[PDB]
């Protein structure tokens, strides 16, 4: 099952695997009558939840269209006992971007700080998400933590009832470099380290 | 400077009143047994008792809340019913 | 009377309710975050221009440093609170308490003279001029 | 220092969607006449168009607003029934 | 100096999301074909397939919005409906 | 547009706008049409020039 969730992963977010949407139809229906033949139907929704939470997570505009496919193809398969919660987190997702424009919205009135410029933060529930390792306690980079720190006042003086965590084992950054001006990108792991070469070149690791 | 962030795409987590120092049901704690269950070795097994997470982000004992189901369950921290969406904490 | 002033004096009086509401509200914003330490008592006060004849809010004066950062601070949390309200800053109204410091007596300023005790303090031997 | 600022007891101002730059109902501005006043002397006679504002803080002419009561009055802006609470800007 | 610049009247262009770099529809590109052209010769008399653009701003391939007007028509990336503002690139 | 509209992204262009150039005898203000500002700068910084600079 685990090798099934990789293989559907793949389908679904390579659109070059299947071009036009009638070779998408009929190789989807065919990885559904495989997977009829199968047990342990818990592993294989655990491991799509996390393929979900992979492929949500990272860039978008993947299909826009074909999670509907999936979850029709999903409750004509499994019933209703996991497909409410897939639905649950792509609300939830809908919810963070709702969030996204509201700390946008935030900026536009106040930001104090330069680190809030286009703030790409997101908002998403402990139960749905399998993030309970939310506890990485770990320094962040001046610009990017005052941004953290506007965005959990607002959200805060916002709906008040919400006791927000830090955490650094998600997400991704875009950083300005600089004979051309070249952006690279950080998935929330290098931005401490570089931070740091930023403040003083020639570290290690004990450094 | 030679490298400036521009762009920033972080992800929040959030609970709703889990209250970690306090079983808002039994009043000990998130952790460490509950009020059926007291001592921690006794006869359990790997201590089944463990945390019950619902959709509405409120944590108590899966105790704690499995003796709630039998009457009324409005989840008493709010008007959400209550789930089961994540078990341990 | 009857029935065509009063339901506005209520009005207003439901204005002042909300007030309050707003002052706790801003409280716990200042409790949990309240970047500002200028915050250390808020007793800020929310109204309509409607109602009370506050349509001449437009004193533009400098704020004090301290108090200063405490007004940022109420715009941001309370923009946060409702975006949706056009924030205007005013002059003349409401209070204040000076503590001033041989004992520390505490004075009291109506907003009127919060500006000049400021300046006073960032440098004395001033005069109408400055 | 000699003095500090202990409490502060501001009163605070706000308005829903005013739109100084534009009425709502004509589109000119919050000042300076409306669609059919175009010239401010004509026959005015001290220009009795003025600035209406109701219970929901919404500020549009007096003309604007008076077009509106004889149909529907539910301040377009909103949800709230127009009132006048105050004239002149 | 002997000529300086007082005012400035520039004009500022902007889109929604257009994915120069992929179709949101079909994840190709916003030129070189779709999904369903493939070959860019093929049997296509100048490849009619070309960039529709909408009054949101959002430019997808002729082709990948014309298949989507058949069912619901709300412009996937935003809550607009979609419109033909624009041929070509 | 960064901190607030973030929504969207900009696009730099030439072929439209004007200008006001106040040039200095009196002070007096010539117009450019967003053509002329590159070339009239260039001869700010230094003057003589020809096609090909
Ligand atoms: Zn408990
Ligand atoms: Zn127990
Ligand atoms: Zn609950
Ligand atoms: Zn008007
Ligand atoms: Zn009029
Ligand atoms: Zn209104
Ligand atoms: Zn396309
Ligand atoms: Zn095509
Ligand atoms: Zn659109």
């Amino acid at each position: 099952p685990e090798y099934l969730s990789l293989f559907i992963d793949d389908k679904l977010k390579k659109g070059v695997k299947g071009l036009t949407e009638q070779e998408v139809e009929t190789i989807l229906d065919k990885a559904m009558v495989l997977f009829r033949f199968m047990q342990e139907k818990d592993v294989f929704e655990r491991y799509y939840k996390q393929h979900l939470a992979r492929r949500l997570l990272t860039n978008k505009s993947v299909s826009d269209d074909s999670e509907k496919n999936m979850i029709s193809k999903l409750k004509t398969e499994c019933g209703c006992q996991f497909t409410s919660k897939l639905e649950g987190m792509f609300r939830d997702m809908s919810i963070s971007n709702t969030t996204m424009d509201e700390f946008r919205q935030h900026l536009q009135a106040t930001g104090v700080s330069l680190g809030g410029v286009d703030l790409t933060v997101r908002v998403l529930t402990t139960g749905y998400w399998p993030t309970q390792s939310a506890t990485p306690k770990c320094n962040i980079p001046p610009a990017p933590r005052h941004a953290f720190e506007i965005f959990r006042r607002f959200y805060l003086a916002k709906h008040s009832g919400r006791q927000l965590t830090l955490q650094h084992h998600m997400g991704s950054a875009d950083l300005n470099a600089t004979t051309r001006k070249h952006i690279l990108q950080v998935s929330t792991f290098q931005m401490t380290i570089l931070m740091l070469f930023n403040n003083r070149e020639k570290y290690t690791f004990e450094e | 400077k030679r490298f400036e962030v521009k762009k920033w795409n972080a992800v929040a987590l959030w609970a709703w009143d889990i209250v970690v120092d306090n079983c808002a049901i039994c009043r000990n704690h998130i952790m460490d047994l509950c009020i059926e269950c007291q001592a921690n070795q006794a006869s359990a097994t790997s201590e089944e008792c463990t945390v019950a997470w619902g959709v509405c982000n409120h944590a108590f004992h899966f105790h704690c809340i499995s003796r709630w189901l039998k009457t009324r369950q409005v989840c008493p921290l709010d008007n959400r019913e209550w789930e089961f969406q994540k078990y341990g904490h």
